């Protein structure tokens, strides 16, 4: 997984070459901006529930037509699948807050997304529209630096999808 | 008129090794005002042979790097070269293995061989050593070899299967033990992880 | 490669004859029922996206572990990667059907893949369920094309039948 | 081994794409020269006896040194050696004529042939020689497309010789 | 582009090959089914302009959200994009029709087809609608090998949108 | 690459227009013609070998000056690349025949020929030369084929000379 | 590649769970003493030539057999091989003092290494002496480095021991 | 690679000595008799493609089967594979007999060629029976080259065959 301390690690093996300071120096950038970044995965866990249960709605006003039959949000597993997508999303957002990188991120979820989401039909646009309304939920729960840790993730995501 | 006892057919032995498709490999040239059909056929070519036929998502696509081969700025040759150098690259197989282990998967992308001795390990373990990844990479690249073989234009193929002028012996049976088949590959994804098919003990 | 044609003439050359009047009978029949084979590629080609998703999605309902973390077909990567599998499955298959001869499969496609699936963990059991839903939706378009002369295109399915019931068979 | 139906495949195979309406026009083309094709190669075979001898004995007038003792033509083993490599060659024209390709005549006879020939002292004009008398003699018993599907096999290895 | 003829020719070059009896066949079979091509792409061409409103307001009917405003189905420039869009496809699948091979459509439409519709927000459902839509009308149209080959570049377009 | 239906799809596309009856009428008449075409095809590479060897040995009596030591085909090194460069432009020229559109000959062969040329020292004029010998010798197989049914081969002929002067202005 | 933080992920996503308060407060604390991690990483680096030089010394006294002829360090050759590979091993040692994880010395220098040893007839028990000379020689370093603050680094001081430990163990 | 007076100083290097008086002058003998072997390895050369054409002719009347249908050597590329490895064979004795040393023949020809001919199915006996016969042919040049001084050549002689032998043991 990308995180800034393999990634250092990486270079330096590449070059056959000891770390030095350039490394040394990106590796504590990392643990300084930690703290913020714990404190935003945290807050996201500890509202998951209830982040993901709006998520899934504000998809299901957004477009009304899913929720009517013959539609892909129509029944139980359609809508028990949305509930469990949004709360992968969740989890991985949380993972790459903690690690560091956007490499959780990147395996679990932007790795072949496209062809995924081809095949079985499904809109980047509802994925789009439910992070959008997770990220002014943590607006209001987090502020400051964890604030920006938090919003930078849900952009990746929404970047990806897009 | 009366038939051979054993009376196995051309290619019966191609066929009972897996290596039909590849033993006389079929060779791909990008050629002048190729068209887009043409162009798409070189870079499928190179991705199953440089990245050893493991799968290559819609996200790693280089992309950047096919406008230059598109626009003619690049060669084949350079193509390659950046593939090679590339995190696509090293994630698979430099990252997680040995370079006993790098060297015999650059062997096998890049020249289309296996190694002929145990000399080429030590050449090319000690380039490392001493001017890291890309400098190797380079001298897979810039090889009599590579040059007179492959040249500019044509897309590396597999060239073990056959005789090549200044092959070892060792060289038929290791090409074997490289090639898992069709459906084979070289990848990092599995449950042992990337572990050296040709010993030291055989080179 | 092998064609059905290849394989007959490679066969009489090893007794070191001219074809037999016999075996030039069996490949003239071949001929006749020529056109009825082409209906029958076109009709996988023409569906072979529907015929992978409705079986992509039988499959996960089958088997709710592979879409699970934990499973095989989790996270996107890997299951990307079985989308892969089953379209490349699918084409050999189709290639088989117009050659008439099953060597293409087993060449290229059938190739290591046990190997390569042990090597992963991935359950060659499921593969080979996969193979096998898709070969019932695929047979159904060859049986019920639109717009094609009606007659007898038994042989040619069951024919079909045995290149996916091959797939199956190397896969575990 | 080349024919109509392995040449389609492999183009698509190397396209990574299923075949399509390209491929299988190029397919019904072969199957419809198939009873043309048919026919030549029924009347090659009647006539295969005949047809070599009358080959072998065209080289003999043509190169009469070759039958004086000393020489390639002269003994029964080299007699009987020349007989067989006629022979073959007709078996491999029919064979390529039932495949729709020259892929049975380009694996059995020419690749290597050069070599071979070099190797042995075989002169490719002997060959030619047979070749070219086979020619005139199908010519009177075939017709149409038929004889055209013949003739062109035939010239396919007169070229190779030459 | 991909034609029988452009196929034959790249393959013959590739192996560095003069054109034999094998590329021959497979272009003899390009030649014969001109006929039944030609027939599907004038037929096509004479209903283009119905074919097409048609195709507009059947995805109208599947997705009537599209119409309501905001919506990508609003508005006159909106809507006028719709009838030049699926006029771009029949006229790419009559000149598939006229060249023997899928090629036309394949530079024309599906190659970047992804990305183009993925920075547009231009749903690959709504495509497939107006295309089944045709497929239907075209049935009553055209019979036979006619039948046959009109259908096969309409289910080519919506197997690559799928 | 290009063929004469490719082409006129092309020029229809830039107009943005469904193909014209005119334009369709003129690809109807290629068809028409497509057997004598594909004789014709066949009378060049069935008489290849023949072809460039008899041009190849007017060539020489005509210019006596190549075969002698100081002349570009004086070694044996050169006259077999000579012969080799014959046979390329042979080959292409029965491409840009089958297709009926001159552009793979363009793309392939004679993009960059003259200066090619020009840095080696191969004398254009005589390569040229040997251009038109092989064209006098094709022809005559076209116009002369064993067992082809009577009929007017003259467009055909005509088409094949021009991509003869087409590769001979090239190269000169 | 992994490293602490990405191992407590991949386990938590097996369980398909978020992270738990245990697993964050293990993570926390590693991101508290990542200073006098960082310290440490600092100190091997800063004297990586004089560890290897110490050692090697250290080495070539204890076992005169192997610089004599017939011992593996004996042509200069072979005594670079040596120092070359004293020198991976204590760089792959630092990388995983700063990962907080053994993979990256598991993944490309531990493995087949032994395999190797034994092919070439490299003494794996010397191999092993010099890993564990090495060790005292870096310990000390971390240790005691000049201008520090002074604090407590010995759990710092074993993790950096088990990972020359594991080396030590694969290798011999 | 290696050469005689190459592996004198090998071992004397184990040793940790000067070469002995002795060693020098087993390395002086093989100096004086340079001519000689100049001469043998030149008659190997000279005669090269009449050695494989003589052995070629005698094993295909021995050895009916692999010039028959389905045979080994049958058809035109089998047969040419094997005029090719007859060639590469007699190459690396002629290389031995310069070097004065089997060794450049057992690594770089003989090692794995018995496990590629077993891969391929090609019989290792017939193998072994050409090399054979390709002794014989070659040992009849060397002794009897043509106005070459007269002398005794017999170590010459039994030194080639040691080779050939060494080869068809290997390969058998
Ligand atoms: C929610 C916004 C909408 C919705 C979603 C929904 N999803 C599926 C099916 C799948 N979803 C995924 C996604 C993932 N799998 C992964 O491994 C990851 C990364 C960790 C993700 C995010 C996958 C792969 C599937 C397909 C296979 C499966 O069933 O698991 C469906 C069902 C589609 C089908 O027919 O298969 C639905 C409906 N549900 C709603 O109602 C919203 C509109
Ligand atoms: C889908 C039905 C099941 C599934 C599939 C799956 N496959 C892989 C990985 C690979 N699949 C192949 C297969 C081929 N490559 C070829 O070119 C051919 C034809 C010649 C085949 C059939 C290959 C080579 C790989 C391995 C290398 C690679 O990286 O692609 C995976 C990925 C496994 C992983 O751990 O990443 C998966 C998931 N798995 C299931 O569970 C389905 C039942
Ligand atoms: C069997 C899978 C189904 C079926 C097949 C079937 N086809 C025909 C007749 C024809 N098939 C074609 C089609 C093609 N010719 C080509 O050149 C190509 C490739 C470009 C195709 C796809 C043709 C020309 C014919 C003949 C004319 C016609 O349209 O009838 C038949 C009729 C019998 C025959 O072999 O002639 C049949 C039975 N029909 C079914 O009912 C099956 C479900
Ligand atoms: C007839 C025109 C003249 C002639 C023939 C002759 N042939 C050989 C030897 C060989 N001929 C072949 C040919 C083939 N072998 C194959 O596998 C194939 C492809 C299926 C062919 C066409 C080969 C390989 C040989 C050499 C091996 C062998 O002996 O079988 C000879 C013997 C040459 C020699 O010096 O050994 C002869 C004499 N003889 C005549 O009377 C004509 C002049
Ligand atoms: C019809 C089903 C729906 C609709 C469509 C619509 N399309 C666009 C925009 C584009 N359409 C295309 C497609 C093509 N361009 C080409 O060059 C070709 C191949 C020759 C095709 C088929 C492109 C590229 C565009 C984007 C650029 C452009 O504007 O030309 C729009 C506007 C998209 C936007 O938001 O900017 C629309 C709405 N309109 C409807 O009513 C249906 C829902
Ligand atoms: C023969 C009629 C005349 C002749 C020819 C001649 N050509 C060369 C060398 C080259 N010729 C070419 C040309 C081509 N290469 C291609 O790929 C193509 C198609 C694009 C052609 C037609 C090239 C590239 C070379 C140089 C590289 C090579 O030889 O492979 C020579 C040799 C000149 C030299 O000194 O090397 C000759 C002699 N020359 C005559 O005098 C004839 C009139
Ligand atoms: C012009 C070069 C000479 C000529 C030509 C000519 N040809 C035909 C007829 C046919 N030619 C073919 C040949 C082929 N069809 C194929 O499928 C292949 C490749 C596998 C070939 C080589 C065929 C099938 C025919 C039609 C049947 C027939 O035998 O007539 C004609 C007849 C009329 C027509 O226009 O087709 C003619 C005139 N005739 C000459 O005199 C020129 C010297
Ligand atoms: C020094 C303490 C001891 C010693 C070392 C020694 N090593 C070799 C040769 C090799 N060592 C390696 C090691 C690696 N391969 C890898 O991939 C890694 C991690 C990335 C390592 C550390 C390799 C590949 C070789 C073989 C290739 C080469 O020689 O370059 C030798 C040379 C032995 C020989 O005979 O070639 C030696 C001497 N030997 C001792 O005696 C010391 C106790
Ligand atoms: C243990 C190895 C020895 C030791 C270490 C120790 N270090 C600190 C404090 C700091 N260490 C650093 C060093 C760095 N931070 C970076 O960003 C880099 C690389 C670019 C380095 C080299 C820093 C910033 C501090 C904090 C400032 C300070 O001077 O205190 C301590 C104090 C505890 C802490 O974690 O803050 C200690 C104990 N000291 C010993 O006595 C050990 C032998
Ligand atoms: C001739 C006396 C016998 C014979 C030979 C034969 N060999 C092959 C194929 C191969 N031969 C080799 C051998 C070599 N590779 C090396 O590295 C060396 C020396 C260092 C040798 C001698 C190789 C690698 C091949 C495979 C590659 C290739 O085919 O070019 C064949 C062909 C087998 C096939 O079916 O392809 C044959 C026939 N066979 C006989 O019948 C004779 C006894
Ligand atoms: C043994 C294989 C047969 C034989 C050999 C033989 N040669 C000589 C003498 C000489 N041989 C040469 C030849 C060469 N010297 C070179 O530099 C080269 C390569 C460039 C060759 C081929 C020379 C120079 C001599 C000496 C001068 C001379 O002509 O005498 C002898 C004589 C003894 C000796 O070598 O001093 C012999 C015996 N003669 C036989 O009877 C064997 C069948």
């Amino acid at each position: 997984m990308k995180t800034v301390i393999t990634e250092v690690i990486a270079s330096a093996d590449s070059q056959g070459r000891f770390l030095n300071n350039t490394e040394l120096q990106a590796a504590n950038g990392r643990f300084q901006r930690a703290t913020a970044s714990m404190e935003a995965a945290r807050a996201l866990t500890s509202n998951a529930d209830s982040l993901v249960k709006g998520a899934v709605q504000e998809v299901y006003n957004k477009f009304p037509y899913l929720t009517q039959p013959g539609q892909m949000g129509y029944g139980d597993t359609n809508q028990a699948k949305c509930a469990r997508d949004i709360s992968h999303y969740l989890r991985f957002i949380t993972y790459s807050l903690v690690a560091g990188g956007t490499g959780p991120l990147d395996d679990y979820i932007v790795a072949g997304l496209r062809e995924v989401n081809r095949t079985f039909n499904l809109s980047p646009s509802w994925y789009i529209e439910a992070l959008k309304h997770i990220k002014g939920k943590v607006g209001s729960q987090l502020s400051g630096q964890p604030l920006t840790e938090a919003n930078a993730y849900i952009d990746y995501c929404i970047n990806a999808l897009s | 008129l009366r038939p051979a006892v054993g009376g196995t057919a051309e290619a019966a032995a191609q066929k009972q090794l897996g290596i039909t498709a590849v033993a006389p490999a079929s060779v791909v040239e990008l050629r002048p005002n190729a068209s887009e059909e043409d162009l798409q056929g070189v870079l499928r070519a190179v991705y199953r042979q440089v990245l050893g036929n493991t799968y290559v998502m819609e996200s790693e696509r280089p992309t950047q790097a096919e406008s230059l081969l598109r626009n003619g700025s690049i060669s084949v040759r350079e193509f390659v070269r950046r593939i090679a150098k590339s995190d696509l690259y090293k994630e698979r197989f430099f990252n997680k293995a040995s370079n006993n282990r790098f060297i015999e998967l650059n062997f096998k992308h890049l020249l289309g061989r296996a190694p002929y001795n145990h000399g080429e390990i030590q050449e090319h373990f000690g380039l490392y050593h001493k001017a890291g990844y890309d400098v190797e990479i380079d001298s897979y690249i810039d090889s009599d070899e590579y040059i007179e073989t492959f040249g500019e234009n044509i897309v590396p193929y597999f060239r073990g299967f056959k005789y090549q002028t200044n092959q070892s012996a060792g060289g038929f049976p290791r090409m074997v033990k490289l090639w898992g088949g069709d459906a084979g590959s070289d990848t990092d994804r599995g449950k042992n992880g990337q572990r050296t098919l040709v010993t030291t003990k055989d080179l | 490669m092998q064609d059905a044609f290849t394989k007959a003439i490679v066969a009489a050359d090893l007794r070191g004859s001219f074809l037999s009047e016999q075996e030039l009978n069996q490949l003239t029949n071949l001929v006749k029922e020529s056109n009825k084979r082409l209906d029958a590629v076109n009709a996988i080609t023409g569906n072979a996206a529907e015929i992978i998703s409705d079986a992509a999605h039988k499959l996960f309902a089958e088997q709710t572990d592979l879409i699970r973390p934990g499973g095989n077909a989790y996270p996107n990567r890997r299951m990307a990667a079985c989308l892969r599998d089953m379209e490349i499955i699918l084409r050999y298959v189709s290639y088989a059907l117009l050659a008439g001869d099953a060597s293409v499969l087993e060449d290229r496609c059938l190739n290591g893949l046990k190997e390569t699936y042990v090597a992963l963990g991935t359950p060659t059991r499921s593969v080979a369920r996969a193979v096998q839903l898709m070969k019932e939706t695929a047979i159904g378009y060859v049986n019920s094309p639109s717009g094609v002369t009606r007659g007898d295109c038994s042989a040619l399915v069951n024919e079909a039948a045995t290149y996916f019931d091959k797939a199956a068979a190397s896969i575990a």
